[PDB]
């Protein structure tokens, strides 16, 4: 929503423009709502600071938001929130020249906690278009690679962004991105 | 309490005289609305002034300035 | 040599309306205007139906303003 004005919430704590609610508060409120209604699927969560180096710290910060809930429903599920494409959230380091993998730390936290389930976003190393409902990531990607960019802001609801991208084999960045998902999947005890 | 006259012959139903009137905008856009009566409503494609007895207008000129193809004449003299 | 003051500045008295704009903004406090009327005027902003800047357009002394909307990352919930 801050993208609707042109900004982005770069962490878990900063407030939304004019609403003064934070990512942490909204995630917690939606978790309480979900587990109270007993919906089948948990709060599927994207996350913040997507696609930037060093955001494994923020990924742990956002995963620590479930430490006080229990999945109550008539359906069998042990999650309380589902953290998605985590190979995107498991980066490390300062920039793209000092960039390595934080999958070890992410999966240590997940192997600890039993109310957190994940999935990997393994990159298949080819040409693709990247579509996420958040604007700022797609805009940042467009400013990186200078290719097409489409933005679709919805009214009182979400954002959007479509940007082609080349995950080619001839880049250190893309190679490490490929390695990260495999590290995540191969560090899973459960 | 003035009198507004709408030239039905060139009214297109644009509804920018209804949206822009500040007496129409009193109901939904005010805290604790005072009066909920409306000067214009576009019935059958042309702007109809429900303010028959000339009690609610205030000669603001927001509606004359709003109509894209001038069609609203505002009378500042007693009807 | 001291001071220059080429010409004179003075107020047409049948046109001035005691606004205090030039007195309030004069650099050397050399203008003496006193308002003809005294009292108080209050604006209940929560009752203005928005796009009606007739008051702004007709105020002689341009006392009225439309308070400028704040930017994002500065609205602070107000
Ligand atoms: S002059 Fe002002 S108050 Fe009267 S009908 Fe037009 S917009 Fe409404
Ligand atoms: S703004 Fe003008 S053209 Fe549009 S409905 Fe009113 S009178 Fe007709
Ligand atoms: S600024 Fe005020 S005092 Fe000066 S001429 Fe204008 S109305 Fe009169
Ligand atoms: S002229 Fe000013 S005070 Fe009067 S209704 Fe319009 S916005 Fe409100
Ligand atoms: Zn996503």
């Amino acid at each position: 929503e801050a993208w609707a004005w042109g900004e982005n919430c770069t962490t878990i704590n900063d407030p939304v423009p004019y609403f003064d609610i934070t990512p942490a508060e909204i995630v917690k409120g939606l978790i309480e709502t979900n587990e109270y209604l007993g919906l089948p699927h948990s709060v599927h969560i994207h996350g913040n600071n997507l696609g930037n180096p060093g955001n494994y710290k923020d990924t742990l910060d956002t995963l620590r938001l479930a430490e006080s809930y229990k999945a109550k429903n008539k359906f069998g599920r042990e999650q309380v929130l589902h953290n998605t494409h985590i190979q995107f959230h498991s980066y490390k380091g300062t920039s793209w020249a000092d960039f390595e993998s934080g999958a070890k730390e992410i999966m240590d936290y997940v192997n600890a906690n039993k109310n957190i389930t994940c999935d990997i976003g393994q990159v298949t190393l080819d040409e693709t278009t990247t579509m996420t409902a958040d604007g700022p990531f797609e805009y940042h990607l467009n400013q990186l690679n200078h290719i097409k960019w489409a933005n679709v802001d919805v009214e009182l609801e979400t954002g959007s962004g479509v940007v082609p991208y080349i995950y080619d084999k001839n880049i250190k960045v893309c190679g490490i991105q490929w390695a990260i998902g495999l590290e995540l999947a191969l560090y899973a005890k459960d | 309490a003035f009198a507004v006259h709408v030239n039905m012959e060139r009214c297109t139903g644009c509804n920018n005289c209804v949206v822009a009137c500040p007496v129409n905008a009193l109901e939904l856009n005010t805290v604790n609305p005072s009066s909920t009566d409306k000067i214009y409503k576009v019935i059958n494609g042309d702007a109809v002034i429900l303010d028959v007895k000339h009690e609610l207008c205030a000669g603001c000129g927001i509606c004359v300035d709003a109509c894209p193809y001038d069609v609203i004449q505002l009378s500042g003299q007693p009807p | 040599v001291g001071q220059k003051k080429l010409g004179n500045v003075n107020i047409i008295d049948e046109d001035c309306c005691t606004c205090r704009w030039c007195a309030i903004n004069c650099p050397t406090e050399a203008i003496t205007v006193n308002k003809i009327f005294e009292g108080e005027i209050t604006f209940h902003a929560e009752k203005c139906p928005g796009g009606c800047s007739t008051c702004v357009d007709v105020c002689p002394a341009n006392a009225i303003y439309l308070p400028t909307p704040k930017p994002a990352k500065d609205m602070k919930g107000q």
